[PDB]
């Protein structure tokens, strides 16, 4: 480790004075895999990033815009609705977060909405 | 009507999960409580159904402080803008004053060991060095200069004046702190007294100075010389170790990539992949191979096989009946299955042990070819480079190292051939075996790095291939069913023969239906042959 | 064809001392300067001892607050300004060293000078290597530099030309030049830099302007190891669109040679000819071209990019061969003028390219 800068600096001295979706640990692709929902292809191709509110893998180059740099924190596939919500950036998000637990607790409702869908669905209105 | 309940079976069919289909139900929902206009609703299905051109139709058809940007915010109102003394109107009427920036991360960051080899940071090293006695130096050897300039203005006028001749802190230069820190730097604590009396009594100050300047300026450059001296053999021995930025990785990644279960894991990722799209039903032809690689050169297959065979004719282990039928197996048949004794194929039903042999031959032929094609390129940039510079007036349009002759440079290939035929006899250390690859083909030459091992890798294969009742048997129903010419063939009598190609791969079935099952297609065109693998 | 250039050199520049371990060194522009001299490039060229910029003049887009710290602020009185070198950013990473404010009135003054030069219509083409600092803001000091040069020359340009383009091809994204026109129409700035934990930390693909000025200011963001072959495929089309589009009058050309291959702070992958592929392009269009330094930090690299492209500028070629300079045992152990590349992995596939290329002519077709 012999540098020279200690040589050159006492030369020109002063006088002075006195985790299941991602490769394994030897590298292989995880079988059963999971894929992009844009290509459908696993992590070989290119790392896969995914969803923390809805299990949706995604590719950084799948994406519209595509992201350049791996996201650090907590983020949100295109996927989702709270983007139309974020149209209005006045709000905070914890009203925000109320009205979605408004529709929480009744999650299937699949009678009411299908019955909601055909009732506009209808072309003269009532 | 039913048309409705079929398109949502559909949709949940396709979206393979609760939570993003309940998440769709979530936006027609939202639609359905009139907060949501048509268009604004087809915006937001988009992501759901932009890949089904069919759903999205048929959904079509069913419809009939403030911030902005990302990194910009606003200044407040009620903020004292700094008052700037120099605002013209194109100052006012153009510069920005409400949005700002802020400088999230800072310069020189933590970037050690982020990218860089350990020999770049050597190069990095020296150059300061280099550079931290340069810079004294030559503020030295600037201050000398203003010195005796200002010496020989002095010595021209009258005795008289001499004494009344001053000095401001400028010391006669045109900067007012480089001459007093070089003064400093020589004197030490002594540097204002010095000072004083340049600016006070030049006359009698400045030879002295002058002096003590010219005598440092040389111990310095005495010094500079052997110090230059040391520094060589440095960037020698971390230039062409720091443009390559792969070997080291590249060695541990190319020993694993090529071990059996890597391979077989690569296909059986892509049959995955495959099985799934089948499963959600999108549009995806049931004919395309997993896999599909090129060889561009039959060159490149005999020396490949020459160095197989250089390789094989020298083991302990295998007997010399083995070693015949090994030169069967890699100078006849595989020729005879690239076809080299358009829109001509041939078929293959090969096990694990022929799509392990035939992979790691493909990478073998490929890194080979690359080498060569590394080698054409560097002789015709050398070629042209010797043409332009040879018709050069340089400025007229108003020691060293001695480059390889051509000779050499057309050598390269056999040479480096002759190089790996060493390396696999053992008479060559690794290390120098890669110092003159490195040095013969700059940052291309990790290709050849773990080439013996690749052939060792593909030489037990062989082996295998003999030993194996399988392997053998595999090969003889090939020959068997060409003889009657249904495996392989013209491209157009496909269909005619199409039946029988089905029995051959039913035969298949039935000789390994405890083993994975491979189609290989061996297609020519245009001088390269192109092997589609599919896993049955 | 053959036109007539003006250089900006001043031999004091190079005895700068920034401090010890420090990546900016002002003594790159000297080896330029050297090596310009043994090409025999003197003689096809005008040189000039750039004037010192008053701070009446640097008043024009900085506070005077701050530039009476900065003419004030010396190493043996940095105990009577603490508070204010908190204020302005002034301290480890912008370090106060011996004459920081000569630096920066000669750095300042070359710019300054040339776009006059520009303006008063006695040459179409201005060469200032001391100069490209684009991080320093109105009252602060960011990313090595203290003084915006860059914005003072823009602002000259403006007395004469109703629409000046700049152009950043620096790594870093020249956040204090794009920030001092965010919300302007005269001013376009076109920024190629790395974005994704890296300094400053700006620049993104959505940063597009603001009030007036929006669609009036570009970004594209890029991955580690990009290379020659993508840059020009990426570099000529984009400005090609911007020209056919905005159709300016002047263009002031960022330089900064952090972005090749080597850098003790960059992640690229250039190499020297395909870093002046830009210069070329550029001029290809026939405008009054301001060009300047910036960044770059292997002090060698930057010396051979710099002299390359005042060759270039000058429609010179010349030799391969590095002549024999003072600065000779830099270049070892090759001793040439071009500089090979690495084999780091191209992060930005093609894809990735090719979408960002097209929402970039999306914006740029909203002009008027
Ligand atoms: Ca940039
Ligand atoms: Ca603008
Ligand atoms: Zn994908
Ligand atoms: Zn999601
Ligand atoms: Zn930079």
């Amino acid at each position: 480790s012999g540098g020279l800068m200690e040589q050159i600096q006492a030369l020109l001295a002063p006088p002075k004075t006195d985790t299941q979706h991602e490769l394994d640990h030897n590298g292989l692709v995880p079988l059963p895999v999971k894929v992009c929902f844009t290509c459908n292809r696993s992590c070989r191709v290119a790392p896969l990033i995914q969803c923390d509110y809805c299990p949706l893998l995604f590719h950084m180059d799948c994406l519209e815009p595509p992201l350049t740099a791996m996201p650090l924190g907590r983020w949100m596939c295109p996927n989702h609705i709270e983007h139309v919500v974020l149209n209005q950036k006045n709000m905070t998000l914890s009203n925000r977060c109320q009205v979605f637990d408004r529709f929480q607790d009744t999650v299937s409702q699949h009678v009411v909405k299908v019955d909601f869908l055909n009732r506009i669905h209808k072309k003269h209105p009532p | 009507t039913l048309q409705e309940f079929s398109f949502f079976d559909k949709v949940r069919r396709v979206l393979k999960s609760q939570e993003v289909y309940e998440n769709f139900l979530r936006c027609i929902a939202l639609f359905n409580q009139e907060l949501v206009s048509g268009s604004e609703l087809l915006q937001l299905v988009s992501p759901f159904l932009g890949k089904f051109p069919e759903l999205f139709a048929q959904f079509k058809s069913f419809l009939g402080c403030k911030r902005i940007g990302s990194s910009y915010r606003a200044l407040p109102k009620t903020y004292q803008q700094p008052k700037c003394s120099g605002r013209t109107a194109i100052c006012k009427e153009v510069l920005n004053d409400t949005w700002v920036s802020f400088p999230s991360w800072s310069e020189d960051s933590t970037f050690v060991s982020s990218k860089k080899t350990p020999y770049e940071e050597q190069l990095h090293r020296c150059e300061d060095e280099r550079f931290e006695l340069d810079v004294v130096l030559e503020t030295n050897l600037a201050t000398i200069r203003v010195l005796e300039s200002v010496q020989k203005k002095l010595s021209r006028m009258a005795p008289e004046d001499q004494e009344k001749f001053r000095l401001d802190d400028s010391l006669g230069g045109t900067s007012e702190v480089i001459q007093r820190r070089a003064i400093y730097r020589i004197y030490g604590d002594k540097a204002p007294e010095i000072i004083e009396s340049l600016k006070k009594n030049p006359v009698t100050a400045v030879p002295v100075v002058l002096k003590r300047l010219k005598a440092k300026e040389e111990e310095w450059r005495e010094a500079q010389q052997g110090f230059n001296k040391i520094w060589r053999e440095q960037y020698e021995k971390a230039y062409l170790k720091s443009l390559d930025h792969q070997a080291v990785n590249f060695k541990q990644n190319d020993t694993k990539a090529l071990r059996s279960k890597s391979l077989l894991n690569e296909i059986e990722s892509v049959y995955d992949e495959h099985q799934e799209q089948h499963s959600e039903g999108r549009s995806a032809p049931s004919s395309e191979p997993h896999l599909i690689f090129v060889y561009e050169d039959r060159q490149i297959l005999e020396d490949a096989a020459a160095l197989i065979s250089y390789y094989v004719k020298r083991q302990p282990a295998i007997q010399k009946e083995d070693q015949g039928t090994i030169h069967q197996l890699l100078h006849q048949f595989v020729p005879s299955l690239f076809f080299s004794q358009d829109d001509v194929y041939s078929l293959f039903f090969a096990n694990n042990n022929w799509y392990f042999f035939l992979r790691l031959h493909q990478t073998l032929c490929s890194r080979l070819l690359k080498i060569y094609r590394q080698a054409q390129k560097q002789l015709l940039e050398y070629r042209t480079e010797k043409e332009r510079e040879k018709l050069l007036c340089e400025g007229r349009r108003e020691l060293r190292l001695k480059q390889p002759s051509e000779v050499e440079l057309e050598e390269y290939y056999p040479a480096f051939l002759d190089m790996v035929r060493s390396l696999l006899e053992g008479s060559i250390d690794p290390t120098q075996y890669e110092d003159t690859l490195r040095e013969m083909f700059t940052i291309h030459a990790y290709v050849g790095f773990t080439m013996d091992k690749l052939v060792q890798n593909i030489a037990r294969q062989l082996h295998h291939l003999v030993s194996d009742d399988v392997c053998l048997k595999v090969v003889e129903l090939y020959l068997n069913e060409k003889k009657r010419g249904a495996a392989g063939g013209n491209l157009s009598s496909r269909c005619v023969r199409a039946a029988r190609e089905t029995s051959y791969q039913w035969k298949a079935e039935r000789c390994m239906a405890d083993e994975n099952c491979f189609k290989v297609m061996f297609l020519q065109r245009k001088g390269q042959v192109i092997m589609t693998i599919e896993l049955l | 064809g053959k036109k007539k250039v003006c250089y900006y050199y001043d031999g004091d520049i190079g005895n700068y001392y920034y401090g010890q371990g420090h990546p900016m060194k002002p003594h790159r522009i000297r080896m330029t300067h050297n090596l310009l001299l043994n090409y025999g490039l003197y003689r096809k060229m005008e040189i000039y001892r750039p004037h010192k910029a008053t701070a009446e003049e640097m008043t024009k887009y900085h506070s005077d607050e701050y530039i009476k710290f900065l003419r004030s602020i010396r190493p043996d009185n940095m105990s009577e300004y603490s508070k204010q070198m908190q204020r302005f950013n002034v301290g480890e990473d912008c370090p106060v060293f011996d004459g920081l404010f000569e630096f920066c009135q000669l750095s300042t003054g070359g710019s300054v000078a040339g776009a006059v030069k520009l303006n008063r219509q006695q040459t179409d083409m201005a060469v200032n290597w001391a100069g490209g600092l684009h991080h320093a803001k109105k009252s602060e000091a960011s990313g090595f530099c203290y003084v915006n040069d860059i914005v003072l020359a823009i602002l000259e340009l403006l007395k004469y030309h109703q629409r000046v383009l700049y152009i950043d091809i620096d790594i870093h994204h020249g956040d204090g030049v794009e920030e001092a026109f965010y919300t302007t129409d005269r001013v376009m700035t076109v920024s190629f830099h790395k974005y994704g934990e890296y300094f400053p930390g700006t620049g993104d693909l959505r940063d597009i302007g603001a009030g007036k000025g929006k669609y009036y200011a570009v970004n594209f963001p890029m991955r580690d190891g990009i290379d020659d072959e993508s840059y020009g495929q990426i570099f000529k089309p984009i400005i090609s669109k911007v020209m056919e589009m905005y159709q300016p009058s002047a263009v002031v050309l960022q330089c900064g040679a952090d972005s090749l291959s080597g850098d003790r702070l960059g992640c690229f992958n250039l190499t020297v000819k395909g870093h002046a592929k830009c210069v070329e392009v550029v001029k290809t269009f026939n405008l009054p071209l301001l060009m300047l330094g910036g960044g770059g930090y292997t002090i060698r690299n930057v010396a051979r990019c710099w002299t390359y492209e005042t060759a270039v500028a000058l429609d010179c070629e010349i030799p391969n061969e590095l002549p024999y300079n003072d600065y000779f045992e830099y270049f070892g152990p090759d001793f040439k003028l071009h500089i090979s590349p690495s084999n780091m992995t191209n992060q930005n596939t093609p894809e990735y390219m090719e979408k960002i290329k097209q929402r970039l002519f999306e914006n740029l077709r909203m002009l008027p």
